[PDB]
């Protein structure tokens, strides 16, 4: 009914092991090993205890509670899409991702690029075409 | 922190939550973005209909690995006889859109993955006929209302199309005689609904026959408007041991008492008989086959990419996940 899970960091968190099976990454381990401290390597402390939040939240599973889940700082977001990613957690994964799309919703390239941090690869003649390549639209 | 440190299988997932519009935005945040934001798993359905569009735009969109392309009453009318490389497209309905036959030639020459074909509603020609020929894994074509091709033609593409199911191929009244022999006697034995009406005097009885003996598989067959059809076809409908759905709605040489015959056909489920039947012998009709269903439905379902209003976007069942609605 219980199973001990091990930050990447150190910390062991006593999850219920049909919640901890959420994760096909966790559900493998402790069928193909069989063992106690699994071990999660990719996934610190702060995170896990998100993720198994979450998955307890929805041990029975964008609702208000997942967006309060989620109001976080863009690390943190960008570090439980990788988590849910790692520990492959579909349901966890859906709505990081719908999150991360609303966030890109309204904003424009610019905007965007603001936020998450991203360098404009782009030629002024690029974004030309890629605009062109778009009319369409 | 930067996000572009992002798995490239993660942006394609925040990419697959945003809708065609959005996708088309992020495309132009950086140059990794702008690859990702065409990658194949993004594009396979796309429903643009009634869009005005230009042919590149419509062959840049299906070179990128689309393979439900849902676009109805559409418009493209310019050059650019798309030759763009080959699509990956399988399902496709360009049914009643507007489209320079050059501009309709060149998309179709770059298909031969099509499994699904609408091409209803519209003027074509031989060299595009004869390219539809490719697709030989056809398993359902529409060319209802089209014309501008040959008897000949239409011979090597129904020849081609070896394990066709579904062919909806009427009132194309460009049409003679001999492109309603070709077709009875080039259909795919394959062959399980095929919708042939519109053909007034140019679909005999003996083209009927020609049908039923290279077609023992039909389930669905619509006669609509076999002008030269008499009772005495029955006896043709009677050798196909799977009918169970006819049409032969505006026949006006069958008597309407003779149609009581059409209880012989065991497998026969509904019967549709609109304009030759007399609304109290059709109730008596109705009596005496209980097991029938007739002039139940009026339209044809045959090769047909939706059926419905509110029902769009469900070409052939594929819900396009990219749409402009």
């Amino acid at each position: 009914p219980s199973i001990k899970l091990q930050s990447s960091d150190g910390e062991i968190f006593e999850v219920d092991v049909e919640i901890a099976k959420q994760s096909v990454t966790i559900k493998t381990m402790l069928e193909d090993l069989g063992m106690d401290p699994v071990p999660l390597p990719n996934v610190n402390a702060a995170i896990l205890k998100k993720v198994i939040q979450w998955c307890t939240h929805h041990k029975d599973d964008i609702p208000v509670w997942d967006q309060e889940f989620l109001k976080v700082d863009q690390g943190t977001l960008f570090e439980l899409i990788l988590a849910a990613n790692y520990l492959d957690i579909k349901g966890l994964l859906d709505v990081t991702c719908k999150t991360v799309a609303n966030m890109i919703k309204g904003k424009t390239p610019e905007e965007i690029r603001k936020t998450f941090n991203i360098k404009n690869d782009f030629t002024e003649e690029e974004e030309a075409q890629v605009r062109k390549e778009n009319q369409w639209c | 922190v930067s996000w572009d440190s992002l798995p490239d299988e993660l942006l394609l997932g925040i990419f697959s939550c945003l809708c065609l519009p959005e996708l088309l935005k992020v495309s132009g945040v950086c140059k990794r973005w702008y690859r990702l934001a065409s990658d194949e798993s993004l594009w396979q359905t796309l429903d643009l209909t009634g869009k005005n569009l230009h042919p590149d735009v419509t062959g840049r969109l299906l070179s990128q690995g689309v393979i439900a392309f849902r676009c109805p009453r559409s418009f493209m009318d310019q050059p650019l006889a798309e030759h763009f490389s080959p699509f990956r497209v399988q399902h496709m309905d360009l049914s009643n859109s507007v489209i320079e036959v050059s501009t309709l030639h060149g998309i179709l020459s770059q298909c031969s993955k099509l499994q699904n074909l609408s091409l209803e509603g519209l003027r074509l020609s031989d060299p595009i006929v004869n390219t539809l020929a490719k697709n030989s894994n056809l398993v359902r074509l529409n060319l209802s209302g089209c014309s501008g091709f040959s008897e000949f033609a239409l011979q090597t593409l129904l020849s081609s199309c070896s394990r066709l199911d579904e062919l909806n191929l009427s009132w194309c009244f460009d049409f003679t005689e001999k492109h309603v022999q070709v077709a009875v006697a080039h259909v795919s034995e394959t062959i399980t609904q095929l919708n042939l009406s519109g053909y007034r005097k140019n679909l005999q009885k003996s083209d009927l026959s020609t049908l039923v003996r290279r077609c023992p598989n039909l389930v669905h067959l619509d006669l609509s408007d076999s002008v030269m059809l008499k009772n005495d076809c029955f006896q043709e409908f009677f050798q196909l041991n799977y009918l169970q759905h006819l049409s032969l709605s505006r026949c006006y040489d069958i008597i309407p008492e003779t149609l009581l015959e059409l209880g012989e056909i065991p497998t026969l489920k509904t019967l549709q008989v609109f304009g030759i039947v007399p609304d109290g012998t059709l109730q008596l009709l109705k009596e005496a086959l209980p097991h029938l269903q007739i002039n139940c439905s009026h339209f044809t379902t045959i090769a047909r990419p939706t059926i419905g209003n509110k029902k769009n976007q469900e070409i052939w069942g594929i819900k396009c996940r990219l749409t402009l609605q």
